[PDB]
């Protein structure tokens, strides 16, 4: 019946919202259920034929003020309850990209749709925006754990040899150990290459 | 004995960086806490990012002074106090830049509403008058390209009020806050016209929960959990603040 | 919300329909599109579809029969003893199905006993999400009898414990 | 405490149970007219009453978890006050027996 | 004797309510954590029992049969002073140990080990029913009917002989609505 | 673009931040008082004056990050709030055991600065400090006796809570708004 493969494509959805929901991580999101949206858009586009039939033939007049109004109204139900279950799939995988965006993009792929790839690109281009216009002074896409220290004991935990900051420089050697302010290192503990606090 | 403590009060009598900041503070806990989208603070945004910069020039050109007496201590709590005062406005855009994720269709239907007594520029800053606009066109199309397409004409409105399920989310009005009843933001509870007596002879402000037809007593200096539409206009007036 | 999924989920679920019309072509609900359905014919429609058929008519196309989720034994199951029951095994989304339930049709009663069942069963929820490793079988067990409402609530206020015991014991 | 001061109260208690739900006063004068007649008519019905544990439930929550959790000192008293029910009908000790959503236990 | 047995209980106490690693006070959460599940019992590492005060440590280890139950007492007391509010009920909760001390072999265990505690392990070949075992006696006298009652701790009990204050030769019989039982299972070990 | 474990509430991070910029009263270790016989702290978010007029051991009062950051170093010792003392968290304790109902009117930020202090200013204590931690921990276990009491009248309607912690808030705020809010969508749904 017309509601099963939105309820297969929102059971998708609860499904990979735990798979997000567990970790702390960004959990790489899972793949794009193009057959099953295919099969549902399919689905919508019998539907369509169908209230046209219907629209035909309601120049035929058959018992049309109740019965094509019931085939209509329950067609028409049909197509709504598909388009909820596909919007209500495609923004939560619209959430989740969001979400990875501004954790790490605006400071896999094979998963995501093109509109999904574009999408995300559009949408980081939009948070750069944001952090390189007014209110710049605040790197937007930052930390949202408050300042707890400023001076911190950072491991070093990959190689990326002498790199210049601010006022100095940085060798990162393998397994060495700086006691550094964290505003100068914090881009390398999200990138992955300090370890400590 | 005679009473003169007002005499000595007459004899007694004869903006701050820190109320800004104490301001955001309140700011960033009643917009955490709150449903719905409460309006910016343009003036004092104004003022708060225009004292992160010169204080960031102020560092910059002591650590040239510096480089070209010499304690780093009252430095190092400019840096951290920067650090710090920056977290708070990240915080709170951040905060509300989801809260516009969340309520972008109702405040497009906000701007369309030409009978509105809000119009989206009282309610949002320049920066996130442009990321609701622009994040709205990219969700839109990204969704027209992917679904809305395949849709009969009847359907391919994204935000149909009319449907079996309404398309538009808003805020949960009577959704559930703690808040601490301040009292007026001066001492003057003589000068509140909403504060009056409870039983005890203790200041408070009755206010009545429409479903309910229920009056309640919040007294003043007090906790209560309450539906944040019974209380909005006392938060709106700073009477009582959300914990 | 629109875009809730496990309100998208609940509205998929199926209630006891009686239609009350012979109406050409709705076959299909009963699998086969080339027949009519008939007056007194008793079917399951997801709730997405009987909450609407239920209202539009006059006498509306259907009447919705009394769902044994609804019923009294399960009311009477609810009144005894509300924190051993298994709510997930009689339905994993009742809360919510219950909430749509009494607002499709008016009832104190089941209002009532509905609010009554859920904060009998939000204490023991509360002693199981305060309850903190230092899983526990008795805490186990009773994860099982949880709706996805109360999983969602559980979950949350699980969270915000261990995060607190977190904050004040770790430096 | 002591069970004996309460017994009065709890028999009073179960009595105008029983004449709320009077379907178990009506059920216990059928098994009393059943019994005349086979007796006379020359096979017996029991001196036995199922009662819906959720009808004293929705009567008196604290009797029926007295019924529930201290059934030592309650079903004594309801068994009396039973037996005084059939006593009241027109010309032997009545027991009860229990059905419904007994929950953990 | 009560004398020595109370100072023992308020040891005891102040092992639950004092002992603390890294600003956590573990036996204090851990048995709030137990009660608000429902589960009356405490888990001990005597490792712990041990770094606290030793002297306690001695006094179970030399004679646990008579420790363990003023221990459980202890924990029972402690046990309502933070979960019930002073002035404004729980069972006798079990004592559970955790301990890594050098195991005895099954076959080597005899009678040198005997009212020691003991560590071991091996292959559970069986498991009984629940038996049940008074942990409270109902007692009464069955001429006079003196009533009294008997705490029963599990550690090795009977009636007493004759009556408290004739009543005949052998007087008590148990009264069970007021009584107090537990569960008891036997398991085979090898 | 805000975590989903942030979307309605505070972590205790944020509760320590909110906590942090509290005043408290410090002893100094150093002079910054100049005799009329050079960097000054320059702030924009609390009072300068207090730190750019410091003499060693005349007790003054700043904002507790800053007090922290001098306290990292052994250029200050934090005195204790007076309620931060045996005998007084012994009156709280007396006021909680003896008034059922109510909390005690400890302040809203105890728990947060009494795990602060314990951890960042150990040795600053005139009491001995294993005591004051096992008063804490009275206090926490009691009140939460009269929290669980008080959750078994959640309303649809509204709810006080007197003289409970910034903290203990924080972390009930996740179930009762929720229950509150199901209970509150259960009565609306039945009227008319
Ligand atoms: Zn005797």
């Amino acid at each position: 019946m017309y509601g099963d493969l939105g309820n297969k494509l929102v059971l998708e959805a609860k499904r990979t919202k735990q798979l997000y929901a567990r970790s702390n991580q960004d959990v790489n999101l899972p793949m794009y259920h193009e057959d099953i949206i295919r099969n549902i858009l399919k689905e919508v586009s019998n539907l369509r034929k169908n209230t046209e039939y219907l629209k035909e033939q309601q120049q035929l007049g058959m018992l049309d003020d109740k019965v094509a109004k019931c085939q209509y109204f329950v067609t028409l139900l049909c197509m709504e309850r598909n388009k909820r279950c596909l919007l209500a799939y495609q923004r939560l995988r619209t959430d989740i990209l969001d979400s990875m965006a501004w954790n790490n993009n605006g400071l896999d792929t094979n998963n995501l749709s093109h509109q999904e790839q574009e999408y995300l690109k559009e949408y980081c281009d939009l948070i750069t925006d944001l952090k390189s216009g007014d209110l710049v002074d605040i790197d937007l896409s930052g930390s949202l754990v408050p300042p707890s220290d400023v001076f911190i004991d950072v491991r070093v935990l990959k190689d990326a040899g002498e790199i210049q900051t601010e006022y100095g420089v940085f060798n990162l050697i393998k397994d060495s150990q700086f006691f550094v302010r964290q505003s100068d290192v914090e881009r390398l503990i999200q990138q992955g290459y300090l370890q400590k606090i | 004995d005679i009473n003169i403590d007002d005499i000595l009060a007459e004899l007694d009598k004869e903006v701050s960086p820190q109320q800004d900041f104490s301001d955001l503070m309140k700011s960033w806990k009643n917009e955490r806490c709150s449903p719905e989208l409460l309006p910016y603070p343009h003036q004092l945004m104004k003022r708060l990012l225009n004292r992160i910069s010169m204080q960031s020039q102020l560092i910059e050109n002591i650590s040239m002074g510096f480089l070209d007496n010499e304690s780093k201590l009252p430095l190092l709590c400019m840096e951290t106090e920067l650090e710090r005062l920056k977290f708070v406005i990240r915080s709170y855009i951040r905060c509300r830049l989801s809260k516009i994720d969340k309520f972008s269709l109702y405040l497009r239907q906000l701007n369309e509403d030409e009978n509105s007594l809000i119009s989206l520029t009282d309610l949002l800053s320049k920066d996130e008058i442009k990321y609701h606009d622009t994040h709205s066109l990219i969700w839109l199309k990204l969704v027209n390209d992917s679904i809305l397409k395949y849709m009969p004409e009847e359907l391919q409105a994204i935000n149909d009020t009319e449907g079996s399920v309404n398309m538009i989310d808003e805020p949960d009005w009577n959704k559930f806050v703690f808040i601490h009843v301040n009292g007026p933001p001066d001492g003057k509870w003589n000068e509140d016209p909403l504060l009056q007596e409870n039983e005890f002879g203790k200041p408070c402000y009755t206010v009545t929960i429409p479903d309910l037809k229920e009056e309640v007593e919040l007294t003043i200096g007090s906790i209560y959990v309450m539906r944040y539409e019974v209380i909005r206009d006392l938060l709106r007036d700073d009477k009582v603040a959300l914990i | 919300g629109y875009y809730d999924i496990d309100d998208v989920l609940a509205d998929g679920t199926e209630f006891p329909c009686k239609f009350q019309y012979d109406i050409p072509g709705l076959g299909y609900l009963e699998n086969n599109p080339g027949r009519p359905i008939t007056k007194n014919t008793k079917l399951n429609l997801p709730l997405w579809l009987a909450r609407i058929l239920a209202i539009v008519g006059p006498v509306p196309f259907v009447e919705l029969l009394p769902p044994d989720m609804f019923s009294t034994k399960v009311m009477n199951a609810i009144k005894t003893d509300p924190v051993a029951l298994d709510l997930h095994s009689i339905n994993s989304h009742f809360f919510s199905l219950a909430i749509k339930w009494i607002m499709l049709f008016s009832e104190k009663e089941l209002a009532n006993v509905v609010s009554e069942l859920l904060l009998q069963r939000a204490q023991e929820l509360n002693h199981h999400a305060s309850s903190l490793s230092i899983t526990n079988i008795a805490t186990s067990t009773f994860l099982l009898k949880l709706e996805e409402m109360e999983k969602e609530i559980y979950k949350k206020s699980h969270e915000s414990y261990k995060d607190t015991k977190r904050w004040m014991f770790k430096k | 405490f002591a069970p004996d001061a309460v017994f009065g109260d709890r028999v009073r208690r179960f009595q105008e149970f029983l004449d709320t739900f009077t379907s178990y006063r009506d059920s216990v004068r059928s098994i009393q007219v059943y019994n005349s007649n086979n007796a006379a008519n020359y096979n017996i019905l029991p001196h036995r009453i199922i009662i819906s544990l959720d009808d004293l439930r929705e009567f008196d929550r604290s009797f029926w978890s007295g019924i529930l959790v201290e059934p030592a000192y309650f079903i004594p008293p309801a068994e009396k006050a039973l037996t005084d029910l059939a006593d009241s009908m027109d010309d032997h000790p009545w027991k009860l027996s229990f059905k419904g959503s007994f929950g953990a236990h | 004797n009560d004398d020595d047995n109370t100072e023992i209980i308020k040891s005891f106490k102040n092992f639950i309510l004092e002992f603390r690693l890294d600003s956590q006070f573990i036996y204090r959460d851990q048995l709030r954590n137990n009660i608000l599940v429902k589960n009356y019992s405490l888990t001990v590492n005597m490792e712990h029992l041990i770094g606290y005060n030793e002297d306690i440590y001695k006094k179970l280890s030399d004679e646990p049969s008579d420790i363990i139950p003023l221990f459980e007492t202890a924990i029972t007391q402690v046990a309502k002073r933070i979960s019930i509010l002073s002035r404004a009920s729980l069972p006798t909760f079990q004592l559970i140990l955790n301990s890594n001390a050098n195991q005895i072999p099954l076959r080597d265990l005899d009678s040198e080990h005997v009212s020691k505690i003991v560590r071991l392990s091996g292959i559970i070949i069986s498991t009984s029913v629940l038996s049940s075992r008074a942990t409270y006696l109902s007692i009464m006298c069955r001429n006079c009917r003196h009533t009294t009652s008997i705490t029963i701790n599990n550690f090795n009990v009977s009636l007493p002989r004759s009556c408290l204050s004739n009543c005949g030769p052998d007087p008590y019989i148990i009264i069970h609505e007021s009584s107090k039982f537990i569960d008891q299972q036997f398991l085979k070990l090898q | 673009s805000l975590p989903a474990h942030l979307q309605q509430t505070f972590s205790p991070e944020e509760i320590q931040f909110i906590v942090e910029n509290e005043p408290i009263k410090i002893f100094p270790r150093i002079t910054t008082r100049q005799k009329i016989r050079h960097t000054r702290w320059q702030l924009i978010t609390t009072d300068d004056k207090a730190l750019n007029n410091m003499v060693a051991m005349r007790s003054t009062e700043v904002v507790l990050w800053i007090a922290l950051l001098l306290k990292q170093q052994s250029k200050c010792s934090i005195v204790a709030p007076q309620w931060l003392t045996t005998k007084e968290l012994d009156r709280k304790i007396q006021y909680e055991k003896t008034h059922p109902d109510r909390f005690s009117e400890l302040p809203w930020n105890w728990l947060v600065l009494a795990r602060i202090l314990f951890n960042k200013a150990k040795d600053d204590f005139h009491d001995p400090i294993h005591e004051l931690r096992g008063k804490i921990q009275d206090l926490r276990e009691i009140r939460q006796i009269k929290v669980l009491k008080g959750l078994k009248y959640l309303n649809e309607s509204h709810l006080q809570l007197d003289n409970l912690s910034l903290l203990e808030i924080n972390e009930l705020r996740p179930f009762i708004t929720e229950i509150m809010d199901k209970l509150r969508e259960i009565h609306t749904a039945s009227l008319t």
